[PDB]
């Protein structure tokens, strides 16, 4: 019977099209007066309508360049498809889906951002020979590798250095007997280059110099290696890494003003031909947010190499840095090479997409699909990948009323890759029969007929539906006891025409429906995430609610565990719900009494290693439980630094096994490879026997 | 909010000197109010930038200033065998130039200093300077606090303690009303920072000229320690002064350090001898919290509440992750010495890189509202990225979450407009405080002179009803009677010094819903729907009324007899003439908006008599203090008498509480509509009920309120409720009133599981057994004075098959087990158990456990090998056994429950040895045998 088409647009096509995506317009003369116009289109048919007059606009993902995503790196795509054109209705949506593949042997770029403090003179004396041993323990993960150094202190100026006594500004150890270099800021040394005999031969060139204060101008460098694209060498098809090596704190942006220097960081290339930072005496440092916007432009990975001092500060610092890892750094640099591959391993095992130049209008929920196919609502990304490992998300995109403009694109691409998809959205908001429309004079009025369509839309300030009545006709109420037109409204020629708002614009057939009226969180309706569409908030994509608060995005209710709110919650309106009993903590990371860890998981040596039992026809096995299975040979530690249990297994032999945690966590066993292990029916057999041997003799 | 950004008076500078870093005002004797701007780099001498100091007069144009002369000739003596040497280059003498009564205190934070003993050296570093000035002839006094003569050896063997080398001891300074001068030292005792204070006429009286090395008598130094949060905090970089204690005499310091606690900062609050008050941690990292603050009492209830600034804060978007606006955070004075709570409020930019908050300066009360506002500036925000002003206006419960004006920048783009802002000082005798702004991009400073407030107030009172059938008057120019009805409306208009010559313009409308050939109400004089009346109320202060008179048109020329009848008033102030530049701003209920109605079916009186009858009822009784408790009150309105015009219902909510929704019982609007009417002295809601109800017409609403949280509220709270109309007759329902009693509760949820839980064990210290019965206190509030009292079997004797060792808590425990474990010391189911097994009462005991609060009892063990080792076939289990309760808790009652409950930790133990049975696996040896037999007997 009724629906939402039916009761708000009949006037006009474009209303009609604009009240939901489920109507469309029929635009048939021969239909006889008296019916909807504007309906379902399954019920135009059967409103028997020109199938030719219905105009029914549908949402559609067209598909325009769909190159297969590559397998090897030997052009390569990772992203597919990479290139979408989207015709979305007024308030509608339509969904498509990314292919992203990490695909393997993809070209290296390394750039090593080290510090030359006095405090890190041992350190220049343990990469005097990296970039070989970078190149012999990268070669088994790619091609064409291409390395290159830089180096930073500090701004030279007044608070931070010696300036006294004369001699000390040339050598700013002079009270000690050393001849440490002059205090700089960035003296980029090599460029990226696939040989790697330089990075070796250059490292053997560089010294050390000394700052007065202890943090250290670490900022100052990675603006500059970011940008100057021209003289690092950065390849458009290529994995970009910076790594960075400190000692202690870092300087950020407004710490320039103790020593005069109050102009902003404007973060474009001022690295002259002599290859150092030329405005850096006179300009500020940069803040975080200029780091990360320029670090995303030009799809560049941080790997931190910071040491046990300050990796506390440095790991709360990433967390505010999309695409980075930390790592603790020895005080001499022993386990760079080490820390550098781990780096790229875990790196490359997350895939997270994020939107650059989106439209205010659009609005995106994600749906991760990674391995097997656990769908996660609300993620738009996810761990535990490896090296050739494809996910498959997918996409919601919706449009809160037709924009003025009608051509818009985005691009959401993982970071780190120069691949991405680019959207081309074409927002339909036009109909048919008022493109062609002309004035049909003399239809309504004294000679003031209206355009086509059917409705002779009367000139402003003249009163009549038709063109018909000015003073002196039908009820226009829902009920014969109700108000006419709901108190909003006037019903002349038997029509609501109501009033105009300073809040908003009255809608309705009798206009009894208000467009401000929705509930509001603080000031403003629909919690500023959604619009007011009939006094009943229809809010964005991503929020759901009665209020437009409530979030789907479970980005905030993530762990390092894998799982939403772990494996002992649930998560709801972007918080962490803890459920268990006796579970606690930021996201349910804390729950004691329960059983532990070697209680419960302990059929991975029955579903995996000697197969047996449940997970034998369901696709969970391994996914939960992948625990390295290694045999030592009773070491003695008989328990000290984990929990060993044993059950008697499927042969009832009792097992000695040990697996929990080693250093943070070990998915490691220590289990030995070698273990260590009735009358009524011995009677009922005996008997048998006896008789059976009675039988013989 | 009437800053007039029309006419500026723009002050300009040297080219190249920043003439705008610092600004401060300065009252002489004679009144004469003028402008102390800052300018560093304003050459000097010898070619060198050096700084300077203009004391720009006040003037309706605006020009280049005097400039006030201070020495700069790097000044060289030899006291002993010392070279003592001052080195006036680059300081930026002018980046703060605060003043007094009579002097003025211009500081150059970047001033070298080194004495030079045979060869060694102490080495060029910032110490800084504050040259007193003195109008009236007056003198060049020099105060720097920390001009050290000490060697650098000295420094490097003790360690670097007290090294105020490096203090910049010109960073931030204020004068207090007594008279002493606090300067900031970010830089100082290594850049940890320092505060020092010493009396104006001290050292007026202590300068000598020509020297440079004096200790003033009564000045102090604040101290600082080892504490690594400390380290590189910048302490000192803002400073501030109020009053927090409450003893008058006494004064309080605030200063903020930037990078307190690894690049977090914080706030705190001193007292006059370096004694810590409070410590406010900022929200993110890296955000700069402290890098301004600025103490004002912005709601008005006499205790200076305080403002603090974080212009780097990172916030989240759509399409960026993390994005750069800035932040402001808002404090609020809590009645006495109780700790400073959450912020009050918390403001954010909304410009990329706008640095928003990045200077914030107290503006008195810019309306003369009583409440004192502040103006937050960001200096490279505006869509344009030039720059911008905002100013916030206080009220009762804090600042306006929305900027009430937004002054963009008039000079180009780098011109760092809003980076240095002044105010709460009168300039042109105009009654209003001022803001005076700099740029130092331009080198110029932009006067915003406050235009005068009017407070306009209007009402219009017009009659409930009209009743078309008695005719009293008749129409202008003819003998056709009508049925004319009286209007009176009444616009005032408050202010303090407002032109005596002041006109208005009253837009009177009739009818406003319906078209113009629509109209009923007719005005009698001018025969047209809506006429305008100019009012000259210049000179009168108390309200002026005026009244006319309209009728009701033919009974023919309208078909409505339902509609009601809308009457609004519109004062607006007469356009700009030739010359823009309006005299005044209005501000107030500028509109107002009255309905009328015809009688309709009251019946013979011809007035809709109304009998309101309201029945309440609270469900969820229980409010819980401290909580967010939601209250649902259901309602039952029904009217026995005639029409109720315009039909409402009042909710007299506290302080505390919060309207949140509705739901009415006849679908028409099931959510009702409600606002919020903040004029009267507590909070009231006004949710609407229907305008008419007809005869005996019963509405139920469902009425759900968020009660805050209020500690004053008592052991009850009575909730007036009443039904409001407009009615001649009656207009009010029986007043109701519900108290609703207040109440408390601790619910700690104990389990407890072993390590391994189950456990098979063979046929000097064997494994641990933990009984972890962890307090969860689910309690809605703290609880004081938790003593537990658990009973565990075996005495922690040698000859059980256990040695219960002793456990690891989280506070102040101390139960003696009876009798003690760890009488030595080290580091089928046999039930060992209370029951069973020998008993022992363990009783430790807590006292605190906020809401949410825990810890626990962890049991470390190792076995006794031996004792157990009996039962040489059977497989033992332990079990324990626990008991808890509540000596008190500080609540008014506790009257739920003292926790009592008991568990069973047990410690499955197997035996995993067995022998061999199923006549199966051996069904063929024996028949193998058999075999032999036959083979045996054949042969
Ligand atoms: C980056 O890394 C983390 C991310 O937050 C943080 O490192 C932390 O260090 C700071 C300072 O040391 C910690 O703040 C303080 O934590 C205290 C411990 O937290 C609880 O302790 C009790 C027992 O004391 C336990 O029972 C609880 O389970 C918690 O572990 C906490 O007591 C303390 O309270 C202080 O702050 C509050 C205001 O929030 C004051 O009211 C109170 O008076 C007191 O001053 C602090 O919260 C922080 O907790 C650490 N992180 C964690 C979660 O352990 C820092 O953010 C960054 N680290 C660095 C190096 O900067
Ligand atoms: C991401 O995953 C979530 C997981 O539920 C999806 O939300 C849900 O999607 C299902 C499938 O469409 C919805 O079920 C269907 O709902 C429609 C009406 O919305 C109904 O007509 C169908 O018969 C069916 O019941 C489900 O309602 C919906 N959940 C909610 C509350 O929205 C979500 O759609 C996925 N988004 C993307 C990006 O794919
Ligand atoms: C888009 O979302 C829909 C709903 O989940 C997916 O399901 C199919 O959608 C297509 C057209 O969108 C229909 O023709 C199929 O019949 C739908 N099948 C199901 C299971 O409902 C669809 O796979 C998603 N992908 C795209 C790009 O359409
Ligand atoms: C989003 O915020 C709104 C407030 O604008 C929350 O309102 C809730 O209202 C329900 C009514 O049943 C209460 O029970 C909730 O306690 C209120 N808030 C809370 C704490 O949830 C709304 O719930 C919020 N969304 C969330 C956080 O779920
Ligand atoms: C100097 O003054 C001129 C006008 O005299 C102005 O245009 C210019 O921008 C100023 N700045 C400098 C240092 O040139
Ligand atoms: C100092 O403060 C105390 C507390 O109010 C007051 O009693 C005393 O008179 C004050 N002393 C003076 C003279 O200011
Ligand atoms: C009153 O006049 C002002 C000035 O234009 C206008 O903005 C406001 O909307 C008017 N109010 C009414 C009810 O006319
Ligand atoms: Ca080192
Ligand atoms: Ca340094
Ligand atoms: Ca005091
Ligand atoms: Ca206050
Ligand atoms: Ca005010
Ligand atoms: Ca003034
Ligand atoms: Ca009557
Ligand atoms: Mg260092």
């Amino acid at each position: 019977g009724p629906n939402i088409c039916t009761t708000r647009g009949v006037s006009s096509c474009q209303q009609c099209l604009a009240v939901s995506p489920m109507c469309a317009w029929c635009s048939d003369e021969a239909l006889p007066l008296g019916s909807p116009r504007c309906d379902l289109k399954e019920n135009l048919l059967k409103d028997n309508c020109a199938p030719e007059s219905i105009e029914f606009p549908v949402s559609e993902a067209r598909v325009l360049e769909d190159r297969p995503l590559s397998d090897k790196g030997s052009q390569v795509t990772q992203v597919s498809p990479q290139r979408i054109a989207l015709r979305l209705r007024p308030d509608d949506s339509k969904n498509f889906s990314i292919q992203v593949r990490q695909v393997e042997d993809y070209p290296v770029d390394i750039y090593y951002l080290m510090d030359l403090s006095y405090s890190m003179k041992d350190d220049l004396w343990s990469i005097q020979n990296l970039g070989t041993k970078l190149a012999t323990q990268m070669r088994k993960l790619t091609s064409n590798l291409r390395i290159g150094f830089g180096a930073f202190v500090d701004k030279p100026v007044s608070p931070y250095m010696y300036i006294s006594p004369p001699e000390a500004l040339e050598n700013p150890c002079y009270d000690m007997k050393t001849t440490c270099l002059p205090m700089f800021g960035y003296k980029h040394v090599l460029t990226l280059t696939d040989q790697v005999t330089r990075f070796n031969e250059e490292v053997k060139k560089q010294s050390v110099s000394r700052n007065r204060d202890a943090p250290e101008g670490g900022f100052d460098a990675i603006m500059q290696a970011t940008v100057c694209d021209e003289k690092i060498g950065w390849r458009n098809d290529a994995s970009h890494l910076l790594v960075f090596t400190t000692d202690a704190k870092t300087h950020i942006a407004l710490d320039g003003r103790l020593a005069g220097i109050v102009q902003p960081n404007d973060g474009q290339c001022h690295v002259g031909s002599d290859n150092h930072y030329s405005a850096s005496t006179t300009m500020d440092y940069p803040s975080l947010g200029l780091m990360t916007e320029k670090l995303s432009q030009k799809n560049i990975n941080l790997i931190f190499a910071v040491t046990e001092n300050v990796v506390n500060l440095y790991q709360n610092y990433s967390e505010l840095i999309p695409g980075t890892t930390v790592g603790v750094l020895s005080m001499d640099s022993s386990n760079v090479l080490q820390l550098i591959v781990d780096a790229y391993g875990k790196i490359r095992s997350k895939v997270e997409l994020e939107v650059r130049d989106l439209p205010e209008e659009l609005s995106l929920s994600f749906n991760a699909t990674c391995l097997n196919n656990e769908v996660i609502p609300g993620l738009k990304s996810c761990m535990g990948l490896k090296i050739g490992d494809t996910v498959s998300f997918s996409i919601e995109a919706k449009v809160r009323g037709c924009p003025q403009e009608k051509e818009k694109s985005f691009t959401i691409k993982p970071v780190g890759f120069k691949d991405s998809l680019i959207v081309q959205v074409t927002f339909d908001c036009d109909c048919a029969c008022q493109a062609q429309a002309e004035p049909n004079s003399h239809r309504c009025n004294n000679g003031n007929g209206t355009f086509e369509c059917g409705v002779c839309r009367c000139g402003p300030g003249w009163l009549g539906s038709q063109c018909e009545c000015s003073e002196e006709q039908d009820e226009c109420s829902p009920r014969e006891g109700q108000p006419v037109c709901s108190q909003r409204g006037e019903c002349l020629c038997g029509q609501c025409v109501c009033h105009s708002s300073d809040f908003g614009k009255i809608t309705g057939k009798y206009c009894e429906c208000d467009d401000f009226s929705c509930v509001r969180y603080k000031g403003e309706m629909c919690s500023g995430h959604g619009q007011c569409s009939c006094g009943d908030c229809l809010c964005d994509s991503d929020w759901t609610g009665y209020y437009c608060n409530c979030t789907t995005r479970t980005d905030t209710c993530m762990s390092s565990n894998g799982l939403l709110c772990s494996g002992r919650g649930k998560c709801e309106c972007g918080s962490c719900v803890c459920i268990q009993p006796g579970s606690y903590g930021d996201t349910c990371e804390k729950c004691p009494t329960c059983p532990d860890a070697c209680t419960f998981k302990k059929e991975c040596v029955e579903c995996k290693k000697f197969d047996r039992g449940a997970l034998h026809d369901e696709n969970t096995c391994n996914r939960y439980c992948r625990d390295e299975i290694e045999s030592v040979k009773e070491l003695k530690d008989t328990g000290k630094d984990a929990v060993n249990c044993t059950y008697k297994n499927e042969d009832d032999c009792v097992v000695r096994f040990q697996y929990y945690e080693d250093s943070s966590g070990k998915s490691i066993l220590y289990v030995v490879e070698e273990p260590e292990c009735i009358l009524v029916v011995l009677l009922s057999v005996m008997g048998a026997i006896l008789l059976i041997g009675l039988a013989a003799l | 909010l009437n800053l007039d950004p029309v006419q500026l008076t723009f002050y300009a500078g040297p080219n190249g000197s920043q003439f705008g870093f610092s600004l401060d005002f300065h009252k002489d004797s004679h009144g004469r109010v003028a402008i102390v701007v800052g300018a560093p780099r304003t050459l000097g001498p010898s070619q060198e930038e050096t700084g300077g100091v203009f004391l720009c007069p006040w003037r309706a144009e605006g020009g280049q200033c005097p400039s006030l002369l201070f020495d700069l000739r790097d000044e060289t003596r030899n006291v002993g065998s010392q070279t003592l040497q001052t080195f006036k280059a680059r300081q930026g003498l002018g980046a703060s130039v605060v003043s007094w009564s009579d002097v003025i205190v211009a500081c150059a934070p970047w001033q070298h200093w080194n004495v030079l003993e045979k060869t060694e050296e102490a080495e060029k570093t910032p110490v800084g300077s504050c040259f007193l000035a003195q109008p009236e002839s007056g003198r060049r006094a020099e105060y720097s606090p920390c001009r050290g003569n000490t060697l650098s050896r000295i420094y490097v063997e003790n360690d670097f303690s007290w090294d105020k080398r490096y203090c910049e001891a010109g960073f931030s300074s204020v004068v207090t009303q007594a008279g002493e001068l606090v300067l900031g030292a970010p830089g100082g005792y290594y850049f940890l920072g320092l505060l020092a204070q010493a009396p104006v006429a001290d050292i007026f009286s202590s300068y000598r000229p020509g020297i440079l090395l004096w200790h003033v008598s009564s000045q102090s130094l604040s101290f600082d320690s080892s504490n690594p949060e400390y380290f590189d905090g910048y302490w000192g970089y803002s400073v501030a002064v109020g009053e927090f204690d409450g003893d008058l005499n006494t004064t309080e310091y605030v200063v903020g350090a930037p990078t307190w606690s690894w690049t977090l900062g914080a706030v705190e609050i001193l007292d006059s001898y370096y004694q810590r008050l409070h410590r406010l941690r900022g929200e993110q990292m890296a955000s700069y919290f402290g890098h301004s603050v600025a103490v004002t009492d912005v709601n008005g209830d006499g205790r200076h509440d305080l403002l603090v600034g974080a212009p780097l804060y990172m916030e989240s978007r759509a399409d960026r992750k993390l994005a750069e606006v800035g932040r402001v955070y808002l404090f609020l004075q809590p009645r006495g010495p109780h700790a400073l709570g959450a912020p009050s409020l918390l403001l954010t930019g909304t410009q990329l890189y706008g640095r928003f908050g990045s200077a914030i300066a107290p503006l008195g009360d810019l309306d003369r509202d009583g409440y004192n506002d502040i103006a937050v500036a960001a200096p490279y925000g505006g869509p344009s990225g030039r720059g911008q002003v905002l100013v916030f206006l206080g009220q009762s419960e804090g600042l306006r979450s929305r900027p009430s004006q937004v002054l963009d920048s008039p000079f180009p783009t780098g011109s760092a407009f809003g980076f240095s802002l002044r105010g709460a000082v009168d300039i042109d005798d105009n009654g209003y405080p001022d803001l005076i702004v700099g740029a130092y991009g331009a080198n110029q400073v932009a006067v915003y002179r406050a235009q005068p407030v009017v407070k306009a107030s209007v009402q219009l009172l017009v009659q409930d009803s009209l009743n078309p059938a008695v005719k009293s008057c008749v129409l202008p120019q003819t003998k056709t009677p009508v049925s004319c009805f009286n209007i009176q409306m009444c616009v005032g208009a408050t202010g303090h010094n407002i032109p005596q010559k002041l006109s208005l313009n009253a837009e009177l409308q009739l009818d406003r819903q319906k078209p113009r050939q629509g109209r009923r109400v007719l005005l009698l004089g001018s025969q047209q729907a809506g006429t305008t009346l100019n009012l000259d109320l210049g000179g009168k202060h108390s309200p002026i009324c005026h009244t006319t008179m309209a009728f009701l048109r033919d009974e023919a020329d309208f078909r409505d007899k339902l509609s009601p009848i809308v009457l609004s008033l519109n004062v607006s102030l007469p356009p700009t003439e030739a010359g823009m530049a309006p005299a005044v701003v209005l501000h107030g209920d500028t509109h107002v908006q009255e309905q009328t109605r015809i009688v309709l079916d009251c019946g013979e009186d011809d007035v809709c008599v109304p009998q309101l009858q309201l029945t309440a009822s609270v469900t969820g009784s229980p409010l819980l203090v401290g909580a967010d408790n939601v209250l649902e009150l259901q309602m039952d309105a029904a009217n026995e008498g005639e029409g109720a015009y315009e039909a409402e219902l009042a909710v007299h909510l506290p302080q505390g509480a919060h309207y949140m929704r509705a739901l009415s019982n006849v679908e028409g609007f099931e959510r009702l509509i409600c606002n919020q009417k903040k004029e009267n002295e507590t909070r009231v809601v006004l949710c609407e009920l229907g305008n008419p109800m007809k005869k005996n017409a019963q509405i139920g609403i469902a009425m759900l309120v968020s009660v805050g949280n209020l500690e004053e509220a008592g052991e009850s709270v009575s909730f007036q409720l009443q039904i409001r109309s407009k009615n001649s007759q009656n207009p009010n329902s029986k007043i109701v009133l519900l108290d609703v009693p207040v109440r408390a509760e601790a619910q700690v949820e104990l389990r407890g599981n072993s390590f391994p839980a189950s456990l098979v064990v063979a046929a000097s210290w064997g494994p641990k057994v933990e009984h972890t019965y962890e307090l969860h206190n689910n309690g809605p509030g703290t609880v004081n004075g938790l003593h537990l009292s658990i009973h565990l079997p075996g005495q922690s004797q040698p000859s059980d098959l256990l040695y219960i060792l002793d456990i690891q808590p989280q506070g102040g425990l101390q139960c003696f087990p009876q009798p003690p474990v760890n009488p030595l010391k080290v580091d089928d189911p046999v039930l060992v158990s209370c029951d069973s097994a020998p008993c022992t009462v363990v009783q430790c005991d807590l006292q605190e456990m906020a809401r949410g609060q825990r810890a626990m009892v962890t049991v470390l063990a190792f076995l006794w090998l031996p004792s157990l080792y009996q039962r040489p076939l059977d497989q033992f289990v332990l079990q324990s056994h626990a008991w808890f309760n509540v000596s008190s808790l500080p609540y008014a009652v506790p009257p739920l429950s003292l926790p009592r409950g008991e568990a069973q930790v047990w410690t499955q133990l197997l035996r995993a040895l067995e022998e061999r049975a199923i006549p199966i696996w051996w069904v063929l040896v024996g028949v193998l045998g058999g075999l032999l037999l036959l083979t045996i007997l054949v042969l």
